[PDB]
């Protein structure tokens, strides 16, 4: 039993529906998250270009999803929305209910169950999304989570997905101290990004970035989107004219 | 004739067959009773190894105080099943008060992996599982394996997963049926070696938990687990 | 032939319908539009059946909000009903909860969100049409989106779909800098649309509205502040040719 | 082809066109509007000497003044007659004034009409024919597969249609005034005569209805009994 | 083949089902008069035994909006009747009386839903309805099974559409108004079936065709004596 | 398209049913021709089976046979040829509906064709009858066994004579039933009359 | 794109229906030619059947009719090949749609490449009809049965003629039916005025 | 994989539409060089078909046509196999999608492979014109139709090159459209721009 | 199991891309050893086609060409051979699912494949060179146009080298382009990372 269908199985237990969708990503904008013993990033580079196209009162590939946790999308842009949205909403009947933020990994677990859902019924196609999931609760400190449309999640120290996340891969598994404080991370993210790109050069305009951090003077997390800006800058600070 | 909800001349249902084909291509699970414990036992497929260690998940999974249970296939599935199980081990005990009977669990459980062939438009469960526990107010072990098509087993010891043949070989031949491990030390010490084929060297490939009665449970340190491949390698080279 | 036809998951990853639908978008008739600092203009060729059809009852450009019309180019049905409930969607889930009118950007939001629908379920084709939504409200300022029936959406600064867009889009492309007022984006989109014809290029054959300022006059009342007026202005058939004459 | 939506390359849906094919190969059914009311008759064919005479009732009343028959597949025909029993009653006990046949006919035209829209479901395999009476007259139509119906003079369907149609064709010409109540029926009673002759080896019985104010008295009946004995050896002398 | 995209995205269905409208075998034909409008249709009763009041391809749906179709019949006795009670049901809803061009888009509507839901085959006819409101006097907009709609000064749906069409196209080119000048319908009548057996190189009696008028809100159909008095009208003044 | 439709007017004006129903009527009784061509060749195997060697020259009942059997390929071909010529010309617009009609049509003409095909591998044998015998003749000076393969040549070609009128029987025969009942769909192939739904 | 449709216009330009109508109107009396080519191998084979024996020399006669007959061969398959062109220029772009008319074009194509295989299995048969009379004539030291094959090779060659002929004049009328049905479709196989959708 | 698409690369980089449309447009006028190599031939096969009888030696008009003909096959050939090799080298990753554009070149391919084999059924009969004449002008003792023969196996050939010249035509004809039509097809098979959904 | 794989291991171990991207890039720039046994042979058709009569005795020339040419059929063809060797030694464990990248795999065999048979049916033309012409230079003893056949056996020959040469190029540059594209899917068919389900 070959291809079609998800209701399927193969001879070999096999979902072929399944593997093409999990393979799907391979098509999407590089996106990476890093942890450190302070603070988690999160960095993308932008796809669909041309030179009329604004992305400054927008963005597609980093969605902030609660005050303490924050994803990277790389898929289809019609499917992410929709679980982003009812990413949201769970995560607010938690707070509604338990009057307290949620935990991230219960909100990974969460997603990943219906992306597993679609994975298993009849006259419904899974969603062709991956996510690197990056937040924080007091109950584990900072995590870095992943998932695939297969509806596996996993714990990573610092991931990578879409694009030449293979190649892009391995730069990683060279640099990473476990304590790595956040600024060695920004900046490794951009050397592990620049080496894995297309364009003549990395700039600005075609890039995405966020970090999440917290401490004693805050008491309480902080996590910001960067702004056009911020980037056109650190980005000279990492020697980039 | 595989799309199944229909019959091969020979009266099989080709697609609940191949569902089982997947179990295999899973990781491995291996329980062993004795006369006061239940011992289930896994492997690790540490591969990718550039996560933390920490919070990323672990096979044996409680259920209710006195009863867990393990798994080998889709992890992506798996995890739904567990679930629904953790929650009807409540709606019983609501019911009922009495807390639930190991045996009816799997029942429950097969239940689900067997709703998952009859309707068109679903697919079975590409998970076989091994659970075990002490019934309440029982001291007698109990050990059972469920697999995707619906059937419910009771076994002296089992493994599923790949390579499963081998160990299972082993293990034939080494678990007296007439008297079962006595000691929980010993019961343990069996188990271990009988993983120690398919591990390829190694205490941080296996995964131990260890249940008793009266609700007691408790998952394995990996210098424990050592102290045993240790005292095994020993014997072994005494032979 | 392939794995196309329904839908599932070509071996890639590409999903088969989807792509033939944007197939009668690049088919379809030539449209774009310009957001310009001060204001945004959208337009559509209005090449006519016959002469005998009084062409003069059919909008391309319509109004979805007193603040936001749209445009298309692709299977001229679809976009008919498709704006109707469009309109109710941008009452029924948000004037009627707020009490006022929703930014472009929601707006679009929920019609990609009907866009959706029609895609994940067996037993229904997507619609055959990309969307150019311009808009403007008071925290964004001015917007310009585009809509494809995949769902998905953008936001320009100005661009084209249809039969003339590979072309189009390199002429936009040369002549468009961040400082130009409306006037000059209205008088750059004529010579776009220039191109781009077949038929004419008098008044009554080319549909062109934008969103401006607004238009005490338009209301109907008088007699409270805050209620001032629509900036969505259908330039009719006089208005146009006008322009024509600064080439 | 194969499915009942679809259309041909150049827009035919030719499930409907067997559906009529089949409606042809059954038995003969015909109808002739007369004077003031209407006369009905078809085809019962005795396959054997073990059928009881007199029984198996092709034709069905709707209401108490709507004559009804048809041809082609019989559990088809039964089935279309009760949705118009109900439509009928409902309406009545809606509007209290008996049903007009010329809306009738559209009732079940548009029952018969869906059964070409969906595949799932098979159109209809019966060419029916109907009248009966009310105050603007008596009228009579006939309904087909396609659910296209018309009114006619006098109708025919099944085996053999052209008999009966060039023979409702003289009619026309020679009493261009409606034909008399009476001889409505003996006439019909040939006319089925001279169209069974295809199943000739093989013997049968007619049955005859009808609608009339002077006769039937507004009402439907049953031509049974006297007037139908003679009004056969009517057709018996002209079988010749 | 079935109602899902092409590879051109021109799923054929809709295509298809063209033909068929046109199959029937008849010609429409229609133009506005000041105060009055018009629809000329071809009434072929081939089968002796039939009767030609039971014949027709136009209806009286509202009080002053009838429609002509050039379609199959079992599909048209539909459309007549949906489009037949979405204004009966709108009146009440409303307030006010149902215009043409209104109906038009529901109708027009209603066939796109089908379509692209899947939940029933598009009918295969092309509707062209008629009347005149006083909001935008002599109405005429025309759908099809492709669910759309639009306008026409004057149309014509038929076997030889273009034909019919090029001759007004030049009488219109010169008269150059958008419309028929002049008061009387008798006398619109009379010019259309003019402009129609000159059309067809064809001559039809007392009863081979078949026409409508809308007045001043009071729709009624052409019925057989008064329409052969109009060929006697039009006989010598030609 | 008024001069167009004349010329396949005028052609199928020219052959029909009335054309093709005495070929069936015509090779319906012709069979007694053949059921002959069969009686002659065997009464001939016998005189060769036994008639004892000689010393030859050229034998002129055997000639007589087949000159009148190549004699009859020639009528029957002919005569298929007509039949053929009356449906290639009733051949309906290519498309994809109706094609039931078409289909019989083809079917049909496959076994015609059939039948011209049978009578084209033995209906030259004359100029071929006597092709290995001006071989066999000479080398007139002499295996004992070349002169009883004279005796054969003669006897063989005396056998596929009344073998092939055998086979050929029952082909005619075959296409005789054939037509016979589909016949209408061949001429009318495509009624039309549905038309009862517009 | 402004020089590559003029090529693609100036060609269709120079072959059209127009042509076309000529060879089905040239090819519909024309086979009078063919009624004739028949005729006179007819009146022939009776004087090879009997005209006893003889001591050879090349028939004037026969000739005259090969020479006839390879030349009509010649005419038809230059003219069917100039159908042929008129269609292969109207092949539009392919792909996987509208192939209703397209399909029409490649089955008429088949049947016409039939035509013009038929006129090259004997439209060779001259340079062939004295090709094994060669071979025949010579040998000219006597089999009694050599002087008969010789009777045939004359009367077989004046068989293919007849028959040739007879077959042939069904192919021809058999392609002026299909054309004159199709045709429209030949020239206009897409339509594309479906916009009234968009 | 910097080396690899380098190569990929220069190979395409030197041929191109700017290659072929030089055929197309060299193989049009070029038509003219057969409409040519056709009037030559006719002019010729009058002078065989009466040009009455003679004593042989090698005629040197007529090589001097088949050295034009084949000289003509050889051009077109290596043309063809210019058009072929501009193809090939664009042939995409091998894969089940996409395949529309694929396609149409193999369509194409084939029928561009018709035209080669065409080239090669007679691309050689010089050397096979004066191959069966050693054979004719031998037996040079004499059948009188052996004379007549050789008259034959002149004008035949010269049949051969008319009629080889009409069907070449057509060919080319076809090939020049359907390039014209599709092409930009051909070089670009898969679009891939629809990323518009990612 | 444990020797079993260490064959498998071995084999595949003695050949790769490595091996393969020498034969795409050593049958890159040897191109110009065929463009160049191009002109050779045409520059020798002109010396041919006029260089009137003789009176034979073996041309030194010509057997250098064809010396030249058989020479690199053989040279291809060895390293064809090896290419084809590389992925026979990749085809895995036969099996209903992955074959994506098996089917590649075949395509690929087939085109290769092809170019194989295309170096054999004349690969072998120079001991079938001089094959035609012992039976040609024979017959010492004289057609005038059997002299002329001398001529043309030697012409003959030179546009086979000629033509095939310019097809070869073709086929050669048709297989770079085809393995430059896949490659990866020919040593890499079925991945198998797809673990991330289980
Ligand atoms: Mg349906």
């Amino acid at each position: 039993r070959y291809d079609s269908r998800t209701t399927i199985f193969s001879p070999e237990g096999r979902l072929y529906q399944v593997e093409y969708a999990l393979e799907s990503i391979s098509h999407a904008g590089t996106a990476i998250g890093i942890m450190a013993s302070d603070g988690i990033v999160l960095a993308a580079e932008r796809k669909v270009t041309s030179t009329l196209l604004e992305q400054d009162t927008s963005t597609e590939k980093l969605y902030k999803l609660n005050d303490k946790i924050a994803v990277a999308v790389a898929g289809l842009t019609a499917d992410a929305e929709i679980l982003i949205n009812t990413a949201r909403i769970h995560a607010q009947n938690y707070l509604k209910t338990y009057n307290e933020d949620i935990p991230v990994e219960i909100l990974v677990r969460r997603l990943s169950d219906i992306k597993q859902g679609y994975t298993q019924h009849g006259g419904l196609r899974p969603f062709g999304v991956s996510f690197i999931y990056a937040g924080y609760d007091d109950r584990y400190g900072y995590q870095l989570y992943t998932s695939n449309p297969s509806g596996n999640y996993t714990g990573w120290k610092a991931i990578s997905v879409g694009a030449n996340t293979s190649a892009a891969q391995t730069l990683l598994q060279m640099d990473y101290k476990d304590d790595m404080k956040v600024d060695d991370a920004i900046e490794l993210a951009l050397k592990t990004l620049s080496k894995t790109t297309d364009s003549s050069a990395l700039t600005y305009d075609r890039l995405e970035f966020a970090t999440i951090r917290k401490g004693a003077n805050d008491g309480e997390v902080y996590q910001k989107i960067f702004k056009p800006q911020e980037i056109k800058d650190i980005l000279v600070k990492t020697g980039i004219t | 004739d595989r799309a199944l909800s229909i019959f091969s001349p020979d009266g099989h249902i080709f697609q609940v067959e191949y569902a089982l084909e997947a179990v295999k291509r899973g990781t491995c699970a291996v329980g062993v009773k004795g006369k006061n414990c239940v011992v289930l036992g896994c492997e690790r497929r540490s591969t990718l190894k550039l996560q933390d260690t920490r919070i990323t998940p672990s096979k044996v999974s409680k259920i209710d105080s006195h009863v867990v249970l393990s798994f080998s296939g889709l992890n992506a599935d798996s995890r739904i099943l567990i679930e629904k199980a953790r929650v009807e081990a409540q709606s019983h005990r609501l019911t009922l008060e009495d807390p639930v009977t190991v045996e009816y669990l799997t029942r429950y459980v097969a239940g689900v992996q067997q709703r998952y062939t009859q309707s068109g438009g679903v697919r079975p469960f590409g998970v076989s599982t091994l659970i075990a526990g002490f019934d309440p107010r029982d001291d007698e072990p109990k050990l059972y394996q469920t697999e995707p098509s619906g059937i419910y087993s009771s076994w002296s010891a089992q493994t599923i997963g790949r390579n499963s043949k081998t160990v299972r070989e082993f293990l034939e031949k080494n678990y007296d049926r007439k008297e079962p491990p006595a000691t929980v030390e010993e019961c343990v010490k069996l188990t271990v070696r009988s993983l120690l084929e398919v591990v390829q060297t190694g205490a941080k490939n296996i995964e131990i938990t260890v249940v008793k009665p009266d609700s007691d449970i408790v998952a394995l340190s990996s210098e424990e687990i050592n102290q045993y491949v240790t005292q095994i390698e020993q014997e072994k080279q005494e032979q | 032939r392939y794995s196309f036809s329904l839908t599932t998951f070509s071996p890639s990853g590409k999903l088969g319908q989807i792509d033939y639908a944007l197939t009668a978008v690049k088919q379809g008739v030539t449209s774009l539009g310009i957001k310009a600092t001060n204001g945004v203009v959208i337009a559509t060729e209005k090449k006519s059946s016959s002469p005998l059809a009084m062409s003069e009852t059919l909008s391309k450009v319509s109004l979805l909000t007193p603040d936001i019309g749209a445009v298309y180019s692709g299977m001229g049905p679809d976009y008919r009903v498709l704006v109707d409930k469009s309109r109710k969607v941008a009452h029924t889930s948000y004037k009627r909860i707020y009490g006022e009118y929703p930014p472009t950007k929601l707006l679009v939001s929920e019609v990609a969100k009907i866009m959706q629908e029609a895609t994940q379920s067996g037993g229904v084709r997507p619609f055959g049409v990309s969307l150019l939504i311009a808009g403007h409200d008071e925290f964004n300022g001015f917007s310009l989106y585009q809509v494809d029936p995949s769902g998905s959406y953008f936001p320009w600064k100005a661009t084209a779909i249809g039969k003339g867009s590979v072309a189009a889009k390199t002429f936009l492309e040369k002549r468009w800098n961040d400082e130009l007022e409306l006037e000059d984006a209205i008088h750059i989109a004529l010579l776009t649309l220039k191109e781009s014809v077949e038929g004419e290029f008098n008044g009554d054959t080319i549909e062109l509205a934008i969103i401006g300022d607004e238009n005490p006059d338009l209301l109907g009342y008088t007699g409270i502040p805050t209620d001032k007026g629509p900036r969505f202005r259908k330039l009719t058939s006089q208005e146009i040719n006008d322009r024509l004459e600064a080439l | 082809d194969l499915s009942n939506s679809v259309f041909s390359p150049d827009g035919r849906n030719f499930q409907v066109e067997y559906a009529v094919k089949a409606v042809e190969n059954g038995t003969t059914s015909i109808g002739i509007k007369c004077n003031d009311g209407v006369v009905f008759a078809v085809e019962k064919l005795i396959t054997s000497k073990l059928l009881v005479p007199q029984k198996n009732v092709k034709i069905q009343v709707v209401d108490r003044h709507i004559g009804c028959v048809y041809s082609g597949l019989i559990p088809d025909g039964r089935h279309l007659v009760n949705r118009g029993r109900e439509e009928a009653a409902s309406f009545k006990k809606l509007y209290k004034t008996p049903i007009p046949i010329p809306a009738f006919a559209d009732r079940l035209g548009q029952y018969v009409q869906a059964h070409t829209l969906y595949n799932s479901v098979r159109p209809f395999g019966v060419s029916t024919i109907f009248g009966g009476v009310d105050k603007n007259g008596a009228h009579l139509y006939m309904l087909e597969p396609s659910g296209s119906y018309w009114g006619y003079k006098g109708a025919a369907t099944g085996k053999g249609r052209q008999s009966a149609k060039a023979e409702l064709e003289k009619l026309v010409d020679h009493h261009p005034e409606g034909l008399s109540a009476r001889e409505a029926v003996k006439q019909a009673a040939k006319i089925i005569y001279l169209a069974h002759e295809d199943n000739k080896e093989k013997d049968f019985e007619l049955e005859i209805s009808w609608c009339s104010l002077s006769e039937t008295n507004g009402l439907h009946k049953f031509v049974k009994g006297d007037l139908l004995q003679e009004a056969i050896d009517f057709a018996q002398k002209e079988i010749n | 083949h079935i109602t899902i995209f092409s590879p051109e995205g021109r799923l054929y269905q809709v295509e298809y089902a063209f033909k068929a409208t046109n199959q029937t075998n008849i010609n429409s034909l229609a133009v506005r008069g000041k105060d009055c409008t018009v629809v000329i249709s071809q009434k072929k009763v081939p089968d002796k035994l039939l009767d030609p009041t039971t014949v027709s391809y136009i209806f009286c749906i509202s009080r002053t909006i009838g429609m002509v179709v050039n379609g199959p019949i079992p599909d048209a006795r539909n459309a007549a009747l949906r489009a037949k009670a979405e204004a009966a049901e709108f009146r009440y809803k409303y307030g006010y009386d149902m215009p043409c061009d209104v109906l038009a888009k529901r109708m027009a509507n209603l066939s796109q839903i089908y379509t692209q839901r899947a939940y029933m085959r598009p009918l295969g006819v092309i509707l062209t309805f008629v009347s005149v409101d006083e909001e935008l006097g002599p109405s005429i907009y025309k759908t099809d099974p492709a669910g759309y709609y639009v306008g026409y000064k004057a149309t014509a749906t038929g076997p030889k559409q273009q034909e019919i069409t090029t001759n007004l196209e030049n009488h219109f080119k010169k008269s150059k108004i958008d419309h028929i000048n002049e008061e009387s319908w008798e006398k619109v009548v009379e010019f259309a079936i003019t402009h129609m057996i000159d059309a067809l190189g064809t001559e039809f009696s007392k009863n081979d065709l078949e026409v409508g008028v809308a007045t001043k809100d009071k729709f009624f159909t052409l019925s057989a004596e008064n329409i052969e008095e109009r060929l006697v009208a039009i006989a010598e003044q030609d | 398209a008024a001069l167009i439709q004349n010329l396949r007017d005028s052609y199928t004006e020219t052959s029909s049913f009335a054309v093709i129903e005495e070929w069936a009527a015509g090779t319906l009784q012709e069979i007694e021709g053949i059921a002959k061509a069969a009686a002659e060749a065997h009464g001939v195997i016998r005189n060769s089976t036994y008639g004892r060697a000689q010393a030859e020259k050229s034998p002129e009942q055997l000639l007589g046979v087949l000159q009148r059997y190549q004699d009859l390929c020639h009528n029957v071909y002919c005569q298929a040829e007509t039949i053929r010529t009356v449906i290639a010309i009733r051949i309906p617009e290519h498309k994809e509906e109706d094609n039931l009609g078409v289909a019989v049509q083809h079917a049909v003409l496959k076994i015609i064709d059939e039948l011209e095909i049978k009578t084209l591998g033995s209906g030259e044998k004359s100029g071929s009858g006597g092709a290995p015998t001006p071989i066999g003749m000479y080398a007139l000076r002499e295996s004992p066994s070349l002169l009883l393969e004279l005796r054969q040549i003669d006897a063989d070609f005396m056998l596929k004579v009344e073998l092939a009128t055998t086979h050929l029987s029952t082909m005619v025969r075959a296409v005789i039933n054939a037509y016979l009942l589909n016949w209408k769909k061949l001429i009318q192939p495509r009624t039309g009359t549905d038309h009862m739904v517009s």
